[PDB]
């Protein structure tokens, strides 16, 4: 129950409850996706229809987002409607109904739609293959439920009992008085959640290097590399991720995408080359790693990196605050590799 | 076309009263015995007419084993009356076995539909 | 000392006793005569139904007139 | 070709094939699942599976012997196959562990493990193998309350009451010298097999099997094990057919070969010379069919089985195949008979003349056990070549035209009509 | 044009023309499968319907089978109809029509059915993953067409006249007079075929060891190990394959199957452990590798596998003529590993 708020002279407020309950902490494969798709169904006192109708008549919307580390419950609204949305989020966390007819009618088809639209992108396929071969049963758990191991409703209730605790959540408001928000998150049902324990680890997530995975796919072909990053080398890989997709590099005509996912205890640098034929993406990824194995100076891209990091941490005000000033050179060491698509024409890891 | 919330409201007011429960429940039990749906191997919730969206949602939300038992009791009732007999006396639905099983599903679907039609005709107090 | 028979050759004897290939009628009568020599609290009640039926059942010479 | 002799109590039959590289001996009894009650149903399965235990088959594996066995309606066989020089190691094994010293096989803690795996085996049969379980249900509703109605694997409710006393009781009643053929196929010669079965003085048992009090009678009936949670609809449908040693045995085989088998997904199975295909192909009525002629000792079966996903047009599939059956009585052509003759000669040649001598042992044992000898393939071909169109028309007027049928179905068989519409399809109103 | 036959005093002859045209020789992925499904379509002189409806009246059937090395064109028939069937197979090899309406109506739906029926078995998935991670671009080709790289009709014609050459085929006949078969294979259209090159290479197929692959799948889970075998140690692995499945081994109740695919230049020993729940598969595959890493005395299983090899060389007549007597001991070295199914609970190559 960390409660932080950032005031503004502005019409629209937003309010996010972030719990550490994402796919990192999934006891079964995809129980976090089903809890996320379950989030704003009906509670004991208010139906899910009544919440949507009353919030529309009051002027706001709810959303629930799932990433690897978090489950986020966001509410965007007009500024002086704050305690309604606080009590709505508190009721969603405290007392959700967990009915089998809501599992089988509205939650499971929504999750099936989510997985069916994430399968069609070979970049997300390669990204989760990358996560799975770098970290195995920590962050390598799958993001979305695909029914490979069957998740019953009692599993969803048990996962919600595990992660919806008082020590595992953060209340984060934007354009809202902090004294009013702090008065409204006690005087509530957030202050009678179980004071469990916070599931975040302070250790290192036990990475793996030199791994390779190839999956066939009809459509675009994607060759991807991935490098696990510890905590102290985070700024260097962020300057690399902004250098490789900018005009300073010779390689962004070849690199389709490149980013760095940052967590509390490290991160993963991902690079994706994508095209519709395999000769182009093969020669491209060979050129990328052949000229990343020779060094690159990244000190041109430091100010550009400070700019992009400012514009992408303007949104959330719990960022990581890297330094960026002590980064000079990069040389590619060992890395994990994923082929997706026409895998018998994409290169292997020992050919890179 | 009487809603089950009305039936449940009148019935609960009858059953929680001291005087007219002890008058009105014996005549109801005699009414149930003289009805004779149990002699065909049917519980009462097999008798509710199902061609309306409330009962279709309740039968869709009914669990899988109860639905198979209900389907067998209906097919057995059709086969029994096709021969103009009754079921033998060991195959009659007993009084402790005649439970309301579809009734919570019907009641929650009816409450959901009434809340839906109250929200569709809502009026803000401005 | 002859112990009890199998369950699954004497379950419901009084209805399949006459659809019986007639050799095993003999090798089911004789071991019942053998089993009767024990103390009579030894016997399970599946054979006491069967031992009564071979003696006193309505079959063969005790078939009804119609 | 086949030779068959009679020792002091045992009949011995060999099919010597000097260009084979395995030889295969064994004993074929004459009491399959048609010699059981509804209460010891599954005894022959338990004997098949305690003959193939891990500790019984390890002893055979250390000597280079491979065990095989088969439970059918009429017969049951227990076959030991090995290299051609080691036929007497096989005869020694079959003697010393199955025939005389069967007290180690019937150990408890071996019976319990085998009974547990047989229970798991039939439990996975009854809920996953859909065409064969409706063929077993067609058998169990066509011949009901007669001994041919029993499933060869047994029944989960029947099998969990069995003990070792039932196995040894069945062994005493049926594993006899009067009931058994000792078979030898592969390149074992006959004189060596009789010289080594009189070298050892092999004797099985000395009684005589009980004779069943009622014969198998075909009852026109139906059974519907419908299950809407399955993808397809499996339907078997049959009339009473010819038993073995009929004069109309090969006519029934030929009349099933006229309509043949079909697979919707093989492109050379769509181009066959069957006139049923250009009725069931336009709306894709079925996935597959096969027309069988099952012959037993008492009675027989003649019919077909299909699996279809077109669950809305099951009745027209049934209607079109039965209106094709009517043409055997009325208007079967010369060409269909010649085509079925050639295809039947090919099918029997692939069945008998095959490389595997286990299958030859099963076939030779059942044939010599039921009729005392074995019909050669040349005589079978000369009996197939003599069939005319009038023989097919006479047989179909006898056995097919306006006869009672037996139906079995599982899956989505709501679209399958009742008994009376399908039975009224069995004879058209002469148009 | 190696013609070989083997007489018998029996009723059914069986001709086979076997072509070195399997997946190992496929140019694009699944061209061998599409040519195999194309095989008995119509020729330039006889339709595919006329072939079936004349072969039924003459009493015989045609088939054609695909594996990694061969495309086998088999004709099972009544004994004295041999010149019809040698001319039928010669016409199929020499002059097949290759019409695009045949590609789009018969061959592509047949191949789609073949892929969809082999996709549901997780042992076929694990076997092709095993082949692909052991051998990479030769034998590790995909066996069936699944449309990940698009095969045209000109690709099928090019593969057909690449592999249907006079030096790349054998003619083998069970229950055929050899003098008359040799007289009927010349005076035919197998004399007019191009005398091309024989595609079989007497090298070693360049295996890879220590590789691992994990595939998501709904249903049964399979753990598979695979060991490439040279020409010398072929029979030791055959004795091992027959020892592990027989009752001699205590591991036969844990192993779903075990086999050794043999070629003219070595082979692959594959072992599959399959059931419906990942705890049993994980426990069993850990027990299998922990017992095989210690020694196994294979000398009890020698006569047993002599019988088994005689049995399985009755069906085929590809004799590899193995020793079986110098086989004494086995100890597991390095091996490739495939986990198909619930791969978040199946063990990795680290834990085996
Ligand atoms: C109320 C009327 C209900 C009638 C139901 C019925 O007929 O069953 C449909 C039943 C099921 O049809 P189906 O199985 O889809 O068709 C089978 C094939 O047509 C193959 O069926 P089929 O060849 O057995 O039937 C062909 C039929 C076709 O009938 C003709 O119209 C000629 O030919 C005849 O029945 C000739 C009958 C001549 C005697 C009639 C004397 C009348 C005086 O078909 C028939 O029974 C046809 C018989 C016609 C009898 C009714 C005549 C008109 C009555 C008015």
């Amino acid at each position: 129950l960390t409660v932080s708020a950032r005031d503004a002279p502005t019409k629209i407020s937003t309010l996010a409850v972030k719990v550490h309950g994402g796919s990192r902490y999934a006891t079964k494969d995809g129980v976090a996706h089903l809890l996320n798709r379950f989030n704003f169904q009906n509670t004991n006192t208010r139906s899910a229809l009544k919440l949507v109708r009353e919030s529309e008549l009051l002027g706001g919307t709810f959303k629930s987002t799932l990433d690897r580390e978090y489950i986020t419950l966001k509410a965007t609204f007009l500024k002086d409607d704050l305690p309604y949305y606080v009590n709505a989020l508190a009721d969603v966390l405290y007392k959700t109904a967990f009915k089998p007819h809501e599992l089988t009618e509205s939650v499971l088809p929504a999750a099936r739609y989510d997985y069916a639209v994430a399968e069609q992108c070979p970049v997300k396929s390669a990204e989760d293959q990358l996560y799975a071969i770098t970290f195995r049963k920590g962050l390598g758990n799958p993001l979305l439920y695909d029914g490979v191991e069957r998740v019953s409703l009692q599993d969803i209730k048990d996962f919600a009992d595990k992660v919806y605790t008082k020590e595992n959540l953060e209340v984060s408001g934007e354009n809202v008085v902090e004294a009013d928000l702090k008065r409204f998150v006690d005087e509530s049902l957030l202050s009678t959640l179980p004071a469990g324990k916070s599931l975040v680890s302070k250790s290192e997530p036990k990475f793996f290097l030199g791994e390779e995975n190839r999956v066939r796919f009809i459509g675009d072909s994607v060759a991807a590399i991935g490098i696990p990053v510890n905590k102290a080398s985070l700024a260097q890989y962020e300057v690399l991720a902004n250098y490789l997709t900018s005009a300073l590099s010779e390689l962004s005509g070849l690199i389709s995408s490149a980013k760095l996912d940052k967590f509390t205890d490290g991160g993963l640098f991902t690079l994706f080359v994508r095209d519709q034929d395999s000769a182009v993406v093969s020669s491209n990824i060979k050129k990328i790693v052949a000229d990343l194995k020779k060094g690159k100076d990244l000190s041109p891209a430091i100010n550009y990196t400070k700019l992009k990091n400012a514009v992408q941490n303007e949104s959330v005000s719990s960022p990581i605050e890297l330094n960026f000033d002590a980064v000079k050179d990069f040389k590619l060491g060992k890395f994990n590799y994923v082929a997706v698509g026409d895998v018998s024409n994409l290169p292997y890891l020992d050919e890179l | 076309p009487q809603s089950f919330t009305s039936i449940a409201r009148i019935g609960d007011y009858i059953l929680k009263s001291p005087v007219l429960s002890k008058l009105c429940v014996p005549v109801a039990n005699q009414f149930i015995n003289l009805a004779g749906y149990k002699k065909l191997g049917l519980k009462f919730d097999d008798l509710i007419a199902e061609e309306n969206p409330i009962m279709q949602t309740a039968l869709r939300r009914l669990p899988e084993d109860e639905s198979y038992a209900r389907a067998y009791r209906i097919i057995r009732a059709h086969q029994t009356e096709l021969t103009h007999h009754l079921l033998p006396r060991n195959e009659w639905i007993k009084a402790q076995e005649d439970v309301p099983y579809l009734l919570p599903y019907i009641l929650e679907a009816e409450a959901a539909a009434k809340e839906k039609d109250e929200l569709d005709n809502i009026e803000v107090s401005k | 000392q002859t112990k009890a028979l199998s369950k699954a050759t004497l379950t419901d004897l009084p209805e399949r006793w006459e659809n019986m290939p007639n050799l095993e009628q003999k090798e089911i009568a004789d071991n019942l005569t053998e089993r009767q020599k024990l103390p009579w609290k030894t016997l399970n009640n599946e054979e006491i139904k069967a031992a009564w039926y071979i003696s006193y059942g309505e079959w063969g010479p005790r078939r009804p007139v119609h | 070709a086949e030779v068959t002799q009679l020792s002091n109590g045992i009949v011995v039959a060999t099919e010597h094939n000097p260009s084979a590289h395995t030889a295969s001996v064994g004993v074929v009894f004459g009491s399959g699942a048609a010699n059981e009650n509804p209460y010891n149903n599954g005894v022959s399965n338990l004997w098949k599976n305690i003959f193939l235990s891990k500790e019984n088959s390890a002893v055979a594996a250390k000597e280079g012997l491979a065990l095989s066995s088969n439970i059918s309606r009429d017969f049951q066989s227990y076959i030991v196959s090995s290299l051609p020089g080691s036929t007497d190691k096989s005869l020694d094994f079959l003697n010393q562990s199955f025939i005389q010293q069967k007290a180690n096989l019937l150990s408890s803690s071996n019976f319990e493990a085998t009974k547990k795996s047989v229970l798991k085996q039939v439990q996975d049969f009854e809920e996953n193998d859909h065409p064969n379980r409706v063929l077993e249900h067609l058998h169990s509703t066509a011949f009901q309350n007669t001994p041919l109605s029993l499933p060869t694997r047994g029944t989960l409710e029947s099998l969990e009451n069995l003990v070792v006393a039932d196995l040894e009781s069945f062994a005493n009643n049926h594993f006899l010298n009067s009931n058994a053929v000792v078979v030898g196929t592969g390149n074992i010669k006959h004189e060596d097999l009789v010289n080594s079965i009189e070298s050892k003085n092999l004797s099985l048992q000395t009684g005589t099997k009980p004779v069943l009090k009622k014969k198998a009678a075909f009852l026109g009936s139906e059974v519907r094990l419908r299950d809407d949670t399955l993808p397809k609809a499996w339907i078997s449908l049959a009339v009473e057919g010819e038993p073995v040693n009929s004069p109309n045995y090969f006519v029934a085989k030929l009349a099933a070969q006229i309509f043949g088998s079909y697979n919707a997904f093989e492109p050379a199975s769509r181009l066959q010379g069957i006139k049923l295909l250009d009725n069931i192909q336009e709306y894709q009525l079925c996935d597959n069919f096969n027309h069988f002629s099952l012959s037993y000792k008492d009675s027989g079966l003649w019919g077909f089985s299909t699996a279809t996903r077109n669950v809305t047009m099951i009745d027209d599939l049934i209607h079109f195949t039965l209106k094709q059956w009517n043409r055997l009585t009325i208007s079967v052509t010369d060409t269909e008979v010649e085509r079925a003759k050639s295809l039947l000669k090919l099918q029997l040649g692939q069945l008998y003349e095959s490389g595997n001598p286990v299958n030859d042992a099963n076939l030779l044992g059942a044939e010599v056990l039921i009729k005392g000898s074995k019909l050669s393939l040349g005589e079978a071909f000369k009996k197939i070549d003599a069939i005319t169109v009038k023989d097919v028309k006479a047989w179909a007027g006898k056995r097919l035209w306006d006869q009672d049928i037996a139906i079995a179905g599982t899956g989505q068989i709501e679209g399958l009509l009742d008994y009376m519409r399908i039975r009224s399809d069995m004879s058209m109103m002469r148009w």
